[PDB]
């Protein structure tokens, strides 16, 4: 029918708006501000990976176009690594948002030290070296087999596969929308008891945008990750149809999540946008 | 009381005063004199 | 570079190091402004907190607060009030005993809050306000409540509403979303005042964080 | 008495303008000097490390040093022509107004709302620039102070007084005084002789410092008077107050001479200087820019605009190399 | 200001002895600190360099790889520990002051030595040796086999006498620039590879030895040492 039309269509506005805003994102904050705060080193070090996520979606549209693998096994290491990599990037950069929020709310006193740029630094270089390990791990363990008579590529070296899918689940998925509720709801409760959003005719309002804001974020991770992992996972605990076709609509969704990550830390942001 | 303030108004205004024209002059003579000297009219 | 131009760098370098640590050390003190009027709105604050300019510094909590008298400064507060633009708050006290008292004691300068709240540098600054002298409040009250401080009161006697009138007059001045101002009853013999600062110190910066944030 | 000394000193007033008045115009007076029309001074050096405010700087004889006091505590000495911090001298007040280089280079002066003026010895030995001579003795706070020599230094403060102290036994042997509101700024004549003096109460007093008395006064103006500057003839002045103007006023007319004004600056003025020439007056404002007028022409010959704060101290090198402004902003910088 | 030496002696060659300075009376963490030897007979020579905060350490050719040059600003103490001794290390030790800004005057003090018995660079010579001469005026010159004016405008030959029993005293810095407790008789001049010190109305207690010493870059290369007696 139309799936293949709709699929690829759904791609490309995935890979138009995630480059027009990480590229608004990225111009905007080294025009202004100077990144002179450690939320807009966390935006910038999240604006990167996404942008560099979003940097495959005529890949995988011409893998479910073509079929088999049209690119050849040097794309595939790399593409494979870079992804793999900046996926862990992005998920940890919202996770560290979300803890050092909770530390400048719910502990002031301390954020007057854990709060530094140069400590954010820090924590973004970490980052940037654990994801480092599983980008390198991908390129030297990946390969691309014939297995059928079709080409393609995956983690081919036993419980070799689905340690790693296990692995990438906790890693990618658990902690980190443990991490954002927990850090979420303890910031909301501790923020009604605050005067400036106080119960008031003009306060009320305020704490209530900033709570659906809040709800709007972690919403969007869950619903944008969890097919994609329930995809994978019950695949890996005849697959040509509407079953395989689903596989690149959950993959849509996941670049979505990427695709809306400036969208909602950077656009809706009161320190933005001026 | 005020009789101090009364002897320095009128200490201050019992002095010698000279036209505006002079030194008028005197400030563009000395801006003439020195306009070769002011290099903002390099070390760094 | 010389030898010398190489020393003179390796200086200025040591030099900046030391002013980064000193500023990475200053930068957790807190800087908070103690205005007032000489009947008791000032003395009383500084003891329990424990020539030109007084600093008094404490550490509360793990926060570096310090204090600045600057009551001796008997002039004009125009040209001066520039320098605390930065301040955390402004801890200004109001006499309570001063209703019938004339120096009157409630209408010092007629905008002796009106020009603390609106002198075009505290206009984001939380102002903590004290009223001053509630236990001769409560011992005083029963003698012309309606008089030259307030002539609109039409109101009860006794402490807890005549205090209650003068605290909301003082800050009906506000005219301001964004700065609060937190009042407190202070008496000169309870030990419980650096708490009423603190917390509000605390509300300034989580204000401050979450403007930091972007999220108001 | 009561009302006879009034009358009096209103009659002596009348006639002292009268006086003034009859002694005007005479030989509007521009000579179409061709003016220099616009001037593209840019940023050679910026000079980072202050950590707050920067209130005011002082450039050194030599014009390669200079001074600079800000809001953390600390006065840093400053080698302009390579960027190097050659001192940074802690301070026990961190609120200071004002700061002097000595011209003999071997001292540094310090003042604010501690009511000190703090003279710091910078070419003697142990290797470290350590306290001495704490002058004290004003009610007020200090918003000026300018060395006469090694030995003799001059203090204005905000308890309408200015004062001029001998160093070696740091005690102030003379008091001007007439002055009804607070004095803001200082400017010593260049034979060190005279020295003018703005208050708030809209008034510049020219003091003689061997006689003690004030010789004459000008009130031309309509706010607090900010900041004050001789001219280099030593003949003439020009201040700047709250008003949105500057005025320059000559010693011997006992007149206000110009003024420069303009329809879209409603903002005072913090700091005056002029060029080494005097054709060229530069002062700054409040929003942010720094204006440079022709002193002979009164039009805004250009702007200066690289401070993203209150540009509060201005000074000109006495070779009239560079122009060293800082503001707000924690960063000071140098103009060519 | 008070630099005091300790330690030396005689040793036996093969041996290791520690120099050690103690420093009392100025900021001593803010002063770059220099070893300068001296033969029995002969002029000064630069052994080693250290600088404040422990950073920039250099080392004579002659000695390098032996001897090793430390400090405790806790302590207020100087280091020099030398290895293998030979009988060239027989000589009388100097530790010397020097501040480096704009400026500044290094090498302005020079303490009381101590003696150890032991049983690309730059030529720097002075063409005269000895002149016997008060009341009158003396010139006296320095060669250089390089142009010690750099392009800042310094000149970077330094002017030290040395009395008979007296440590070494500085005169002037970079080239006529008197220093702090000099008298204004003294005066320099010249220009790259021909310097002069003018001495006029030459009073007593100026016999010694005097020597003109290059800062320009490492090593520390004195002259040979002009000869002045009565
Ligand atoms: C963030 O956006 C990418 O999402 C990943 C999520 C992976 C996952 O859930 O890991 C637990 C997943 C699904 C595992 C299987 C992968 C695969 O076999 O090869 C693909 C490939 C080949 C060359 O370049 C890319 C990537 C792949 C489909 C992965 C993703 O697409």
């Amino acid at each position: 029918p139309a799936i293949p039309v709709i699929i690829t269509a759904v791609y490309s506005v995935v890979f138009v708006v995630g480059l027009v805003g990480n590229s608004l994102v990225m111009f905007v904050i080294i025009r202004y501000t100077k990144m002179k705060t450690a939320t807009n080193i966390y935006i910038f070090n999240l604006a990167l990976a996404d942008a560099l996520v979003t940097t495959t979606m005529p890949f995988q549209s011409t893998v479910y176009l073509m079929n088999s693998w049209p690119f050849g096994d040097v794309l595939c290491k790399i593409v494979l690594s870079i992804d793999y990599y900046n996926m862990f990037t992005s998920i940890f950069t919202l996770t560290m948002m979300s803890v050092d929020r909770y530390i400048a709310v719910c502990h002031p006193v301390k954020a007057l030290d854990f709060r530094t740029p140069l400590k954010a630094k820090i924590i973004n270089i970490c980052i940037w070296l654990l994801s480092s390990s599983v980008g390198i791990s991908a390129i030297v363990l990946g390969g691309t087999k014939v297995r059928v008579d079709v080409i393609e590529c995956s983690l081919q070296f036993s419980w070799w596969d689905l340690f790693m899918k296990i692995c990438v689940f906790i890693f990618a998925f658990v902690i980190p929308v443990l991490i954002i509720i927990v850090c979420y709801t303890l910031m909301i409760l501790r923020l009604k008891s605050v005067r400036l959003l106080s119960g008031s005719r003009e306060k009320d309002r305020n704490l209530r945008r900033i709570t659906r804001l809040v709800l709007v974020v972690v919403a969007v991770f869950v619903v944008c990750w969890t097919p994609i992992h329930i995809f994978i996972l019950v695949e890996a605990l005849s697959h040509s149809t509407a079953a395989l076709s689903s596989y690149y609509f959950c993959i849509a969704l996941g670049y979505t999540n990427s695709s809306l990550n400036p969208i909602l830390y950077a656009f809706l942001d009161e320190n933005f946008k001026r | 009381q005020a009789r101090k303030l009364v002897e320095q108004l009128k200490m201050e205004a019992n002095i010698d005063r000279i036209k505006v024209s002079k030194a008028a002059a005197d400030l563009m003579a000395y801006c003439e004199a020195h306009a070769k000297e002011d290099p903002l009219l390099n070390p760094f | 570079l010389s030898a010398e131009e190489r020393a003179a760098l390796e200086r200025s370098k040591a030099i900046e190091k030391n002013l980064k640590e000193d500023g990475i050390s200053a930068a957790k003190d807190v800087k908070l402004l103690l205005l007032g009027a000489g009947e008791s709105g000032k003395n009383t604050i500084v003891k329990q907190m424990k020539t030109g300019i007084v600093e008094t510094h404490f550490t509360f909590k793990n926060l570096h607060f310090r204090l600045f008298d600057v009551g001796a400064q008997r002039s004009e507060r125009k040209k001066w009030i520039h320098c605390f633009e930065d301040v955390t708050a402004i801890i200004f006290c109001v006499a309570l005993s001063g209703y019938d008292q004339v120096l009157n004691r409630m209408h010092a300068s007629l905008k002796l809050f009106d020009s603390i709240c609106n002198n075009k540098f505290f206009i984001d600054t939380s102002i903590i306000l004290f009223l001053n002298k509630k236990d001769l409040f409560g011992e005083k009250i029963k003698k012309s409540p309606l008089t030259i401080c307030f002539p609109e009161y039409t109101g009860p006697n006794t402490y807890e509403d005549a205090a209650a009138y003068i605290q909301a007059q003082f800050e009906s001045k506000n005219r301001s979303p964004n700065k609060e101002i937190y009042c407190h009853m202070t008496c000169s013999t309870d030990t419980n005042n650096i708490q009423v600062v603190f917390d509000a110190v605390t509300d300034i910066i989580i204000a401050n964080n979450l403007r930091g944030c972007g999220l108001y | 008495e009561l009302d006879q000394l009034r009358q009096e000193a209103e009659q002596l007033k009348n006639q002292i303008r009268d006086a003034r008045k009859a002694c005007a115009d005479a030989t509007q007076i521009t000579n179409n000097i061709d003016p220099v029309g616009r001037i593209q001074m840019r940023t050679r050096r910026t000079l980072r490390g202050h950590l707050a405010k920067i209130y005011a700087m002082h450039w050194g004889t030599d014009s390669r040093l200079l001074v600079s006091a800000s809001q953390d505590g600390k006065l840093i000495i400053w080698d302009s022509y390579t960027t190097n911090k050659v001192h940074a001298i802690p301070l026990r007040s961190s609120w200071v107004m004002t700061c002097a280089y000595a011209p003999s280079g071997n001292y540094v002066a310090c003042g604010g709302l501690d009511n000190i003026c703090s003279i710091y010895n910078l070419k003697t030995r142990e290797g470290n620039v350590r306290v001495s001579r704490e002058l004290a003795g004003h009610t007020g706070y200090l918003s000026c102070c300018r060395f006469l020599d090694d030995n003799q230094i001059v203090t204005s403060s905000g308890d309408t007084t200015c004062a001029l102290w001998d160093i070696e036994t740091g005690q102030q042997t003379t008091t001007f005084t007439g002055h009804t509101g607070d004095v803001m700024s200082l400017s010593l004549a260049p034979d060190t002789r005279l020295f003018v003096s703005g208050a708030c109460d809209a008034s510049a007093k020219l003091w003689d410092v061997r006689e003690g008395m004030c010789r004459q006064t000008f009130t031309g103006h309509e706010s607090d008077i900010n900041a004050i500057c001789f001219f280099p003839n030593g003949n003439a002045f020009a201040t700047g107050s709250d008003d949105a103007t500057c005025r320059l006023f000559d010693l011997r007319a006992d007149q206000e001479l110009m003024t420069y004004s303009h329809d879209n600056i409603i903002c005072g003025i913090t700091s005056v200087s002029f060029s080494k020439s005097g054709r060229l007056l530069l002062a700054g404002y409040d929003d942010f820019n720094c204006n440079v007028w022709d002193a002979l022409k009164a039009d805004r010959a250009g702007v200066l605009a690289g401070h993203d704060n209150r540009v509060s101290c201005l000074g000109v090198t006495d070779d009239g190399m560079a122009v060293a402004t800082g503001s707000w902003d924690s960063f000071l910088k140098i103009w060519n | 200001v008070q630099l005091v030496e300790s330690g030396g002696g005689l040793v036996q060659p093969g041996g290791s002895r520690k120099l050690s300075c103690s420093a009392s009376g100025f900021a001593f963490s803010s002063f770059g600190m220099h070893w300068v030897r001296q033969a029995p007979e002969k002029g000064l020579e630069w052994v080693a360099y250290i600088s404040s905060g422990s950073g920039t350490i250099y080392y004579a050719d002659t000695v390098k790889g032996r001897f090793t040059i430390s400090r405790d600003d806790p302590k207020n103490t100087l280091f020099l520990q030398m290895t293998s001794l030979r009988s060239e290390d027989t000589a009388m030790y100097y530790c010397v002051r020097s501040i480096y800004y704009y400026g500044s005057s290094p090498f302005d003090f020079w303490g009381q030595g101590t003696t150890l018995t032991v049983s690309s660079d730059i030529v720097m010579t002075q063409a005269t040796s000895s002149v016997p001469v008060p009341g009158e005026s003396v010139s006296i010159s320095c060669r250089s086999s390089k142009s010690l004016l750099h392009s800042n405008g310094n000149t970077y030959l330094y002017w030290f006498l040395q009395r008979p029993g007296q440590s070494p005293q500085l005169l002037i810095y970079r080239m006529s620039n008197l220093a702090s407790g000099v008298p204004d008789r003294f005066s320099g001049s010249g220009s790259g590879t021909a310097f002069t010190l003018t001495i006029s109305r030459l009073e007593a207690e100026d016999v010694g030895v005097y020597y003109c010493m290059q800062h320009l870059e490492y090593p520390l290369t004195f002259g040979a040492g002009t000869k002045l007696e009565l």
